[PDB]
RNA sequence: GGGGCUGAUUCUGGAUUCGACGGGAUUUGCGAAACCCAAGGUGCAUGCCGAGGGGCGGUUGGCCUCGUAAAAAGCCGCAAAAAAUAGUCGC
RNA sequence: CGUCGUAGUCCGGAUUGGAGUCUGCAACUCGACUCCAUGAAGUCGGAAUCGCUAGUAAUCGUGGAUCAGAAUGCCACGGUG
């Protein structure tokens, strides 16, 4: 419905623990491009400086140059609007060993863009094997049980 | 009108002997007292205006006049002809009664009442001054009001300057600093 | 607590200083470093700057503190809310 | 004045904690029986120094000093 | 070189991005830094030349100290150079 | 034996103001005991989850070391079963 460019690869590439429905803060010519304008949310992650967890990786194509005064930067760091009450998770459980929180998807909420955030961590190519093995094994167990019980 | 005549018999003499006047009609006289209560939040809730009017009637028995908007500023999102606030005016007997009641119980009140501001004259000396809430008056019940409705009360006088108004209020025993 | 017959625990020096203050009639604060000392009725009417390591916090001792320790009026932690 | 639209107007005694008796007429309804007033407020009726004090000796200097 | 349609989540003239980030930094208690101005203490303090200053040098010359003039000591720079990056990813 | 009768209960004993006591030069931070007084929560508790196969589960009390005192922690002991 109101869904926009989403990053479903990061869901398989990470272990999503908790999610944040926090909003995004962006300048002109970009929110219009969210409707149509080729926004891409690849390589998305938070870049906490002090309390400024900007989303760094996103390429939103500028569709016009009619205002040829401001310099266009598709790789701009977008600000994020999150409650200070729930921002404690981000200044907390991020820098342990490898914890990250990445942008899973971006959609519309009554003419305002909301980017879904999620706390996760890497898999080192050995957790992926275990996940695939378990996903296949549950299916195989169900199939063999059904075949045996006819 | 007891305080009215009691203090009018002496302010005439004191001011006449102080300011070196030549007639009795040129002394600063209290024309009226004008008190309003801005309830501009009544845009969404009209019951606030009704409650403010009831509180004003309880403070001084009368019917508040609803002063509708005239310019309809967009900053506050108002439209002309809509109820925004309510005012009232007391003249003569009612003016003196309100003056007496207001000063007498408002002297012992909320926060460190070390007198009132001496620089609250509106250019000519009509002494507009504000009171924070309506629980000041024993007229208003303490634990029955929904909100607080203060009053920006102006003591509309005939004063030609600010020092004359100060002298008149001091004769009327005003809490000056 | 202490035995009723043992007596209070005012300091050798603190007593000398308060006696000096009371017959000299000086309004300057008297700084004290003791923290487990009790209170005597003769200090009523004097300002005592008691030391807890951070600042010499002042106490304008009333006529309503004799039978306790003067240190109850000066905490040592710094906290008036998590946020 | 208009008809019976304006509210109550009856004499009420403005008796405070101290010795003040008044014959105010207002709309509070019942008798005032109010509290500390301007005639007994520390603004000008004395008590310019008597606003706060260092306690008052009670049963503290008992059983040991 | 010209016209015509879109630059409008309403094409519905009234959107608290719910949230962080500037605002009179409007508001209620309050610490001389959210400040602050003749009296109890009675000591050698105010303008006085000052004295060059914490490990080192300097501050609007009266921000430290005095009593017959000085060690300067309350702040900045030399200093505290470790600030330099989500995750997965050659040994 | 009596007694209470299904109730925030004569259940439940915590927080509170004050009182002394043990104790160690000193219990405002920071002891424990006491008894008069307010008498909280809580009324078998989701998903989950742990321990036990016999004198053991489960209940009741006592004992021991640390240490001026400051055990629901620790280590032991038996009764019921
Ligand atoms: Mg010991
Ligand atoms: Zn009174």
């Amino acid at each position: 419905s109101a869904t926009i460019a989403l990053n479903k690869r990061a869901r398989h590439e990470y272990f999503i623990e908790e999610e944040f429905e926090a909003g995004l803060a962006l300048q002109g010519w970009e929110v219009k491009s969210l409707r149509a304008g080729k926004a891409n949310i690849s390589d998305s992650y938070v870049l906490l400086r002090d309390g400024e967890a900007f989303l760094f990786g996103a390429n939103i194509t500028p569709m016009a140059v009619a205002s040829t005064h401001v310099v266009c930067d598709p790789t701009r760091t977008r600000k994020l609007l999150l409650n200070q009450r729930e921002l404690d998770s981000l200044y907390g459980r991020v820098n342990r060993e490898g914890y990250t929180v990445v942008a899973l998807s971006l959609y519309w909420k009554n003419a305002w863009c909301k980017v879904k955030i999620g706390v996760a961590k890497g898999k080192k190519q050995h957790d992926k094997r275990s996940d695939i093995k378990e996903r296949e094994w549950q299916v195989d167990k169900a199939r063999i049980m059904k075949n045996a019980h006819r | 009108a007891k305080l009215h005549d009691y203090y009018k018999d002496e302010v005439v003499k004191k001011l006449m002997t102080e300011f070196n006047y030549n007639s009795v009609m040129q002394v600063p006289r209290v024309e009226k007292i004008t008190l309003n209560m801005g309830v501009g939040e009544a845009i969404a809730d009209k019951k606030l205006l009704d409650n403010a009017a009831a509180d004003l009637a309880a403070i001084s028995g009368q019917k508040p006049l609803i002063t509708k908007a005239r310019k309809s500023v967009a900053g506050f999102k108002i439209r002309q002809g809509y109820p925004i606030g309510c005012k009232v005016t007391l003249r003569g007997e009612r003016m003196w009664e309100f003056f007496e009641r207001l000063i007498t119980i408002a002297v012992p009140r909320i926060r460190d009442f070390r007198g009132l501001s001496a620089k609250s004259f509106d250019g000519r000396g009509n002494y507009s001054m504000g009171v924070r809430e309506q629980i000041i008056f024993p007229e208003i019940d303490y634990d029955k009001v929904d909100r607080v409705r203060g009053l920006d009360i102006t003591i509309t006088t005939t004063a030609k300057s600010d020092e004359e108004g100060r002298a008149l209020l001091a004769a009327f025993d005003f809490p000056f600093r | 607590p202490r035995s009723l017959k043992k007596g209070p625990f005012i300091d050798l020096h603190l007593l000398k200083k308060v006696e000096k203050a009371v017959e000299s009639g000086d309004k300057k604060p008297l700084r004290t470093w003791s923290r487990r000392s009790t209170i005597f009725p003769n200090m009523i009417g004097l300002t005592i700057a008691v030391h807890n390591g951070r600042q010499h916090v002042p106490v304008f001792v009333t006529d309503e503190m004799v039978g306790h320790k003067l240190g109850e009026f000066a905490p040592t932690r710094t906290y008036r809310g998590h946020a | 004045m208009k008809k019976d639209i304006h509210p109550k107007y009856e004499e009420i005694t403005a008796s405070c904690s101290c010795g003040n008796v008044m014959k105010i007429r207002s709309t509070v309804g019942h008798d005032l029986n109010l509290d500390v007033c301007s005639k007994c407020h520390p603004f000008f009726t004395g008590k310019q120094r008597d606003v706060a004090t260092g306690g008052r000796v009670d049963r503290f200097n008992k059983r040991f000093n």
